[PDB]
């Protein structure tokens, strides 16, 4: 459960890194989201699926990097609900239950590493008005890094099961 | 005509007046012309902008040309371009400044994210031998009595000291000589990556015009009008002729309507669009900030800029004698010292002298991460067939 | 010449954090073969000192060579950005003449807004200071 | 000291080669193009020129006839038969062939 909710608080994330042009110009803070990029007077807007063109092309495959990195956490509490159906063969499926929940954080953990790769080469562009003093990651997104070792403590003792 | 770095107006020349107003190249030349000719002088401004360029119909030369051949200027001490049609309605004087059609392309950046990046210090026929080279052990191993033994060449590929040891017979000893061989190589690409870390020289793209006239993933263009256009056309070398068949055939139009759009498109496009325009001006443009563009090559053909007089004036034989003799004194290369290198926005090779690199990026690193969880998957792939053999 | 962030320069921080979040997917992996155990022999398989326990020839044998094919990459890349790093630090050397401020731009360099030192540099036909007074004329 | 003053061209042209690349030399471009056609085509000319000269077609001074030929070599020059016959005494008559000079291979890694 853990693990899932703060898979959708990186999905849910609002700030993703300051964004600082406080250029003695004057003063901006910006407040971009994982998405969409909210800023400070207080405005919120897109700023989404940014340039050059193959960059994009990893953004294609970072969005479905995400998709299929929360519909595998799914899997990991239909099977262990069928265990409560029969705790109320039974080891090969919640075995089969942490199998998916597993291949979601790996998957995920590149989902996470793209869009890294996404914000250090974005910055690398000095982004088209907003490069900031910031990049102070998240602050989700290292909660988010806490949902993959929250699968990995889920992981180790329903093996842990299917070893009795 | 106000023209960079030939004849600019000042930052106080509405504080200035007369000659003083402006500034550059031919502002100092046309000093000099009057130094050694002995003449007071007026700089005067082209009215229509024009360079000179005789009507279709009226057939009337308009600009600088319609200024000397109509007589409204006594001399043209300007950028002009000796053409044959100029040649005969006024007297060029010999050519002070030699140049022509250059190349102006993006200066290079350093941008290699991801798998490629990884394989370059040991060239990719090596990572193909030394695999070739590595199959060769396996039935080595199996020759003492394969499939076991095959990950203990792998156990003996760099390190992780191996558990299955033929202890003392040759597969002893041709067992540490492939262990010996590989040992030397894993030393020898960190020497590699770290004199590749060390210099970081930024090679450059594209030398020729022969090169653009076979590549098409760099676009390059000219303006949309001028001789340049007419030149390509003119070209009876195949060469420009398909680069003229090229430019032509490019669409969209990579003709652009001022100078500047198309040094703002060899940036905008970040070097996916060169540009094509005169060597001193491509020498200029490099000297002005952010100077990210840069000019390769020689000049496609052999131009000039010459002093101008009307044609039937004396004037222009002594000034003729002045021009060459300001050639030989080297005012002319010491000038264009001063309008392009220190009067530029660029010490060329100053940044030349700034460049002094540090910590190392991660985007070298993360393309090798698509082979790890390439295995992950393989790590799936060969553990369910499992299941099918229980 | 400072302590721990000293130390931790030539790899940058997040990719300490990167590394070792992968290094925790290894350890599962590990136990797919049948966990607390075999995650000590991630760390013998980490860099060096080869691990006593191994999966002989299964996928866990692949994976687990394959992961410490991927690691001896990095300390030969610490290393030669180390490396990277002292040989450009010792090729630093203190300025020794105005000849190397004459053809350098890192440092700025200037004199009084008035007086014969400026006047020098303009009277200075030596081709050295006046492109210093050329570059001062245009800093 | 001693004189690197050669007395003729083709001397200095072996010095180089003699030198093996310890005594470089200086001479007019299209000339340092020719000798680079001209086989075993071991040297070669690097950077530009130096100075801007030119060779002109020249008439006794108050010849009329100069200046239609001063109208013939701009011509010749818009026509670009100057060049093409410059490939042609450089490149389709020198020794060494003009896409040779793209064989001198790059920087590549770890022979």
């Amino acid at each position: 459960l853990l693990a899932l909710l703060f898979a959708t608080t990186a999905f849910l994330t609002t700030y993703w890194c300051q964004g600082t042009q406080r250029v003695p110009f004057q003063l901006r803070r910006f407040h971009t989201g994982i998405w969409y990029s909210c800023e400070e007077g207080e405005k919120c807007r897109s700023f989404i699926d940014l340039a050059p063109a193959s960059e994009k092309g990893v953004l294609w495959l970072s969005v479905v990097s995400e998709v299929l990195y929360i519909l595998l956490l799914v899997v990991g509490f239909s099977l262990m609900c069928l265990e409560l159906l029969h705790s109320s063969d039974g080891l090969k499926l919640n075995a089969f239950a942490a199998v998916f929940t597993v291949l979601s954080g790996l998957l995920g953990m590149v989902a996470h590493m793209m869009y890294t790769q996404v914000f250090q080469v974005t910055v690398s562009l000095g982004p088209e008005d907003w490069r900031p003093h910031s990049w102070d990651y998240g602050w989700s997104f290292c909660l988010a890094w806490g949902s993959f070792t929250c699968c990995m403590a889920a992981s180790v003792t329903t093996l842990n099961s299917y070893t009795k | 005509i106000l023209e960079s770095p030939y004849v600019m107006m000042k930052k106080n020349h509405e504080m200035l007046e007369g000659n003083e107003r402006y500034e550059g190249y031919c502002v100092d030349l046309a000093a000099e012309i009057a130094k050694h000719c002995g003449f007071k002088y007026k700089l005067t401004i082209v009215g229509d902008g024009k360079y000179g360029a005789r009507d279709a119909d009226t057939k009337i030369w308009n600009g600088m040309v319609g200024e000397l051949v109509y007589g409204k200027a006594d001399i043209a001490i300007a950028p002009l371009t000796i053409t044959l049609v100029r040649e005969e309605v006024i007297d060029f004087s010999k050519p002070f400044m030699s140049l022509g059609i250059s190349i102006m392309i993006k200066k290079p950046q350093k941008s290699k994210p991801g798998v490629f990046s990884f394989l370059d210090p040991l060239a990719y026929e090596i990572w193909m031998c030394i695999v070739f080279a590595y199959i060769g052990v396996s039935v080595v191993l199996f020759l003492v009595s394969i499939f076991n033994s095959l990950w203990f060449s792998l156990g003996a590929f760099m390190q992780q000291g191996c558990d299955i040891s033929p202890r003392s017979l040759s597969g002893r000893i041709v067992g540490g000589v492939w262990w010996f061989f590989t040992l030397i190589i894993i030393s020898s690409y960190t020497a590699n990556l770290a004199a590749f870390l060390t210099v970081e020289r930024m090679v450059s793209p594209i030398e020729s015009a022969e090169d653009l006239s076979k590549q098409t993933e760099i676009a390059y263009g000219t303006l949309d009008s001028g001789s340049t256009k007419e030149f390509f056309r003119r070209s009876k070398i195949a060469v420009f002729d398909k680069m003229w068949t090229y430019m032509r055939s490019a669409e969209p139009s990579v003709f652009v309507r001022t100078t500047a759009e198309g040094v703002a498109r060899v940036r905008k496009s970040k070097g996916k669009y060169a540009y094509l325009l005169e060597s001193t001006m491509n020498e200029y443009i490099e000297q002005r900030k952010p100077c990210d563009t840069m000019k390769v090559g020689g000049n496609l053909d052999s131009k000039g800029y010459g002093i101008a007089t009307p044609k039937g004036s004396s004037l222009g034989t002594p000034v003729n004698l002045a021009v060459l003799k300001l050639s030989e004194q080297g005012v002319l290369d010491k000038l264009k010292n001063k309008w392009w290198y220190d009067k530029g926005e660029c010490g060329a090779k100053d940044s030349g002298s700034k460049e002094k690199t540090s910590a190392l990026s991660l985007s070298n690193v993360a393309g090798v991460f698509y082979i790890l969880v390439g295995g992950l998957g393989l790590a799936m792939l060969v553990a369910l067939i499992e299941f099918c053999y229980k």
